[PDB]
């Protein structure tokens, strides 16, 4: 089965250097673009870096540029992130995500596991104006995400992604491009909305659904996440 | 200072020759191009190497018109320095490009016959284009120094546009005059000899494949010998005369200096029959 | 042999029993279908370039 | 036992008499009061390049955007028509393929050829690559056509002179259709997928019932091999293309020929036949590098699709009928609109 | 003017194109031969020296040969014989000892005439591989050659009986201006057959190169 296992995290003195590795087994690593995605201990997700398939395209998130370097070794199926001049604003958990791009594909489908770093001591913004919403098993719930620039390209595709993170687990893909359902997701999840205002609907809510919901955009490459909506009870 | 003797020119003037070269060359280079650009679909390496010779012939054709005139003029050059530089650079380009691409075509045929399984015989059009561009850059850089300034003598006031007339002392142009004939000749002869030997030694001379191939390679080699020979021999003759008799006197050479211009008429005749011996060769 | 001949005879008997309508009725049906779905054929009439997916 | 060669002739004569009796008029006589289509100006929009040998087959997806092509260089390429991008390039074990197909759901593709095996490839895998889902064997001759039914049954025809309906889950011949006396060159599936027609090299076409497994009707009239067949969109008629430079329209209900499309200046065979969305036009690919468009109600040529430098081998029309894809032996596909 | 997701599909397509080009370059340098015969005429022996299609790959002097054999295709040849249009050469196998046939020699001659004068192989060379040169001596010492080719009149020895079948097979050629038939008598337990095939392939390749350059 598909598996991504990460290593190389631990206590780091400020101003030091470190290397993180992600080993992939169970899929064609050579034909997948790879992402490194951060998450602060109590904050939401944050994109960090991206490398393409047959590396010819590399992107950094405007705050690690000149400090982080992303690379891959296809023959041994490994992904490397070299971090230099670490500061106190980098203590977080790092996820190794895969994504393959062609017509009708499903990027960001499988997420890694996570390694913890404990360093001692134009930019579309997505708004989720809701922190916590109590629920009951059996009812229906709606989550609303709002953008600043319309996410509707001339192709007719609306680039919005809905992710779920369960307590103490890596995030998993729920909806891609505002309407499609990722494989393995039960039918009760649905997604809709128009440019600058999107919604996710869950009908007949049940257990193993409580968690945090994130909305992400994929229009311009400095990918941005939402604050996140938490479901309780 | 030289005894510039492309003046005091007798009526030896032969503008008619330069001008018929004009007409015929234009004609041929144009005919080839028309077929190459429009009535052609097989874009192979040999076709590209022949198209390069075609564009060299076209440059020679556009340089031809304003040429014979000067000789009729007699001793004057009506235009200024920019036309002189342009015409001289175009002439040098045409010769060097024709020589280089003839040698390239000969080497291509040699590799296709003697080493048929070599990887060189199967190269994409992209590599051929890169090689053609590199060769064009090389030939442009060979004679770049002839465009930096205008070395117009003061004998005919300022209306003298005459290259090579360095006469005395070996300049930087004689080396390009001699090596660009010695090395390509040798390569042409070696490739021709190997092609003729290896296409008959293997009992392949029948079926009229060699009968339609050996002769043409022979005539291509002869055409190379029938054009670029006399100018070289006159250069060696005048160099020997300069080295033996010395730099003094020098007012005796005019009797054998217009022969050099004739030779140039030879060297520029390599434009009319070039399309015939190359583009007519292909029956497809 | 006998088997192939009897199989051919049985198949011919099976094919010699189906009802056949007149050719005029079939022609009318084909013409009616061609006429009814006439405005849904982008090849029959050049669609304006605004809604041409292959513009491009 | 002497009834052979005499009973069959008498039944054939009875069938001929019935067909003659049922004929009262022609399609041309009824259609002469219909406005002509007029000149059809179709031009190329996209040119799909990347194959390095002759293209032998092509099939459109059901979304009218993706298509699949097969050539002798042992490659199966999936093209996105709108942007001319390559989505997948499947390498084949045997590079002698003569047919290809696209599943209606878009999950699988099929291929086959001189190796007498139909290979089913899976396009949506968790591993991110394309894997050979199945290899169906049992035919004794080269495969010439294959068409998916829904997602688990496929109909194939071969030079074995038989057709077969398979079952991909177990890989066994669920049903076998026999009766042709020559190689079967193509087949077409009815819109309701309960009947299908097959054209053979004995100058015959046959209509088979998928469920029953027996031939329903036989159609004759050509003078040479039939190598192209297609259903009318209505589902009550079909068209055949043969090697005698002639297309023909047959009708199921009348059990009779309707009209022949031919011209004096055409002497080359037909390689592919297709209809338009409305059924008014009929596109036929020819050996003289061209592709003709016929007004399939008056047998008047109404356009030419020139632009290929070699024989036109495959031809198809999208489900919404907004484009025509022609693939030829010069390793090129063209999208005409 | 392309979205972020649409700019990666182009990169994927470019990588696919590069792989396709590499595969085509690798494949275009391989010699392809088509093996034909009248059945049990020595084709198995020739394969030993070096369902449907059967492919045999081998290497000689850093040159890769793929030989395609059609034995299970008992169907209409004209419906698939145009697939082998770009083959380098056709290796035809004939049995010299089948002249008695209790007949099969005429069938072999018909097959050779049909293959050589096909409209697809207008300029494709044929390598003739008359086999069974050993049994020919005994078969001609026991029975005479007069049974086949009744117009023949000559000595019944392996100098006139042989080298007369070769002319009979070569006279069926009609395009003696763009083809060439190379005839070889198959040896026994020797590598000369591969050398003969290599020489014929080299000649064909030289001619193809000279055609391609435009000379
Ligand atoms: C007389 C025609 C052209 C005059 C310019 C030079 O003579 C060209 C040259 O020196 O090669």
């Amino acid at each position: 089965d598909v598996q991504l296992v990460e290593s190389g995290g631990g206590l780091v003195q400020p101003g030091g250097s470190r290397k993180l590795s992600c080993s992939a087994s169970g899929f064609a690593f050579s034909s997948f673009g790879m992402h490194w995605v951060r998450q602060a201990p109590e904050k939401g997700l944050e994109w960090v870096a991206y490398i393409s398939s047959g590396s010819g395209t590399i992107y950094y998130a405007d705050t690690v540029k000149g400090r982080f370097t992303i690379s891959r070794d296809d023959p041994k199926n490994t992904l490397f992130l070299q971090m230099t001049s670490l500061r106190s604003e980098d203590t977080a958990m790092y996820y190794c995500v895969r994504s393959i791009y062609y017509y009708g594909s499903s990027p960001f489908d499988f997420w890694g596991q996570g390694t913890t770093l404990t360093v001692s001591s134009s930019d579309i913004v997505m708004t989720q104006a809701t922190s916590s919403v109590p629920v009951t098993p059996g009812e229906s719930v709606s989550i609303s995400c709002r953008s600043s620039k319309s996410l509707l390209h001339s192709n007719g595709n609306t680039y919005l992604y809905w992710f779920l993170q369960r307590p103490g687990q890596s995030p998993q893909l729920l909806i891609y491009r505002m309407s499609n359902l990722a494989s393995g997701v039960p039918d009760r999840f649905s997604g809709s909305g128009s440019g600058t205002a999107f919604t996710l609907t869950i009908s007949r809510l049940e257990a193993e659904d409580v968690g945090v919901y994130y909305c992400m955009q994929h229009l311009e490459y400095p990918l941005t996440f939402g604050a996140g909506t938490k479901l309780e009870l | 200072n030289c005894c510039v003797f492309r003046d005091d020119f007798i009526a030896k003037v032969l503008p008619p020759v330069l001008g018929l070269e004009f007409i015929f060359g234009l004609l041929g280079n144009g005919l080839a191009l028309w077929i190459f650009c429009f009535h052609l679909k097989s874009w192979k390496s040999s076709r590209i190497f022949l198209f390069n010779l075609a564009v060299a012939d076209f440059l020679l054709i556009i340089c031809l018109p304003f040429v014979m005139d000067y000789y009729v003029r007699r001793s004057d050059w009506k235009f200024g320095d920019i036309p002189c530089r342009l015409v001289l650079f175009m002439f040098a380009m045409n010769r060097q490009g024709s020589i280089i691409f003839l040698t390239v075509v000969a080497v291509d045929r040699y590799f296709r016959v003697v080493h048929p399984h070599h990887a060189l015989n199967k190269i994409s059009n992209w590599t051929a284009a890169i090689i053609s561009c590199l060769l064009w850059g090389i030939t442009v850089g060979l004679t770049v120094h002839l465009l930096k300034k205008k070395l117009l003598i003061q004998n005919g006031t300022a209306n003298v546009c005459i290259s090579f007339s360095i006469c005395h002392t070996f300049r930087w142009h004689e080396a390009m005059f001699l090596l660009e004939f010695f090395l390509p000749l040798g390569i042409i002869l070696f490739c021709s000899a190997r092609i003729i030997w290896s296409l008959r030694q293997r009992q392949m001379d029948r079926h009229a494949k060699i009968k339609r191939a050996i002769t043409f390679i022979m005539v291509v080699a002869i055409v190379f010998v029938i054009c670029f020979l006399p100018s070289v021999v006159v250069r060696i003759h005048i160099f020997w005369l300069l080295h033996t008799s010395g730099t003094q006197n020098c007012e005796v050479y005019r009797s054998v200096d217009l022969a050099f211009f004739i030779t140039l008429s030879f060297t520029y005749m390599n434009s009319m029959l070039d399309p015939v011996v190359y583009y007519f060769s292909s029956p497809s | 042999s006998i088997a192939q001949a009897r199989k051919l005879v049985e198949q011919l008997k099976m094919e010699a029993n189906i009802d056949r309508i007149k050719v005029s009725k079939a022609a009318a049906d084909l013409m009616a279908y061609c006429e009814a779905h006439a405005k849904e054929d982008p090849l029959l009439t050049p669609v304006p370039a605004s809604e041409n997916p292959f513009r491009e | 036992l002497d009834q052979l060669r005499q009973e069959a002739e008498q039944l054939k004569n009875q069938i001929r008499d019935a067909r003659k009796a049922c004929a009262d008029a022609t399609l041309s006589q009824i259609t002469n009061n219909i406005d002509p289509v007029g000149r059809i100006q179709m031009r190329t929009r996209r040119t799909l390049r990347g194959h390095l040998a002759k293209i032998y087959a092509m099939h459109w997806g059901t979304d009218s955007r993706l298509l699949v092509s097969a050539s002798q260089d042992g490659k199966l390429i999936i093209w996105d028509s709108y942007t001319t991008n390559k989505v997948h390039a499947i390498p084949l074990r045997s590079s002698w393929v003569m047919t290809c197909a696209y599943a209606p759901s878009g999950n699988y593709v099929a291929c086959g050829g001189l190796d007498n095996i139909c290979s089913i490839y899976n396009l949506k895998t968790r591993e991110g690559n394309v894997r050979v889902s199945r290899e169906l064997a049992g035919h004794t001759g080269y495969l010439s056509c294959c068409r998916f039914l829904d997602d688990n049954q496929i109909v194939t025809s071969s030079g074995d002179t038989t057709c077969a309906l398979w079952d991909i889950e177990t890989g066994q011949q669920t049903t076998t259709f026999t009766g042709h006396t020559g190689d079967v060159m193509s087949l077409s599936l009815a819109p309701d997928t309960r009947l299908f027609v097959s054209g053979a090299c004995d100058a015959s076409a046959k209509l088979w019932d998928v469920r029953e497994g027996m031939c329903r009707q036989t159609f004759t009239g050509h003078e040479s091999d039939i190598n192209a067949i297609c259903f009318f969109p209505n589902g009550n008629a079909f068209a055949t293309g043969s090697d005698d430079a002639t297309c023909r329209l047959f009708d199921l209900r009348a059990d009779q020929e309707l009209m022949t499309y031919s011209h004096d200046n055409i002497i080359c065979g037909i390689t592919s036949v297709s209809f338009s969305k409305s059924g008014r036009l009929l596109l036929a690919g020819y050996d003289d590098f061209n592709c003709n468009v016929w007004d399939a109600l008056k047998a008047d040529r109404a356009g030419v699709l020139a632009g290929h430098d070699n024989r036109v081998s495959c031809l198809g029309v999208t489900d919404d009928g907004m484009a025509v894809a022609t693939g030829s032996w010069d390793s090129f596909l063209k999208i005409w609109n | 003017t392309l979205s972020a997701e649409d700019k990666a599909a182009v990169e994927r397509s470019k990588m696919i194109d590069r792989n396709l080009r590499e595969d085509g370059e690798k494949a275009a340098r391989e010699v392809k031969l088509l093996l034909l015969g009248a059945g049990e005429s020595g084709k198995s022996t020739i394969v030993k020296q070096m369902t449907g299609i059967v492919e045999t790959h081998f290497t000689f002097k850093d040159l890769h040969f793929k030989m395609f054999d059609v034995g299970a295709q008992r169907s209409e040849r004209k419906k698939w014989i145009h697939c082998f249009e770009g083959v380098t050469a056709i290796i035809f196998c004939v049995a010299l000892s089948d002249y008695d046939l209790v007949n099969r020699m005429h069938e072999s001659m018909k097959l050779f005439d049909s293959i050589c004068n096909n409209k697809w192989f207008t300029d494709t060379s044929i390598i003739l591989f008359l086999n069974k040169k050993d049994l020919f001596e005994e078969k001609i010492k026991k029975s005479p050659l007069t049974i086949c080719y009744p117009e023949y009149a000559g000595s019944n020895t392996y100098e006139e009986a042989a080298a007369y079948i070769q002319c009979q097979f070569e006279d069926l050629n009609k395009r003696k201006d763009t083809k060439e038939i190379y005839t070889h008598f198959t040896c026994s337990t020797d590598t000369k057959n591969v050398q003969f095939v290599f020489d014929a392939v080299t000649d064909v390749i030289i001619k193809n190169n000279l055609k391609d350059c435009g000379l």
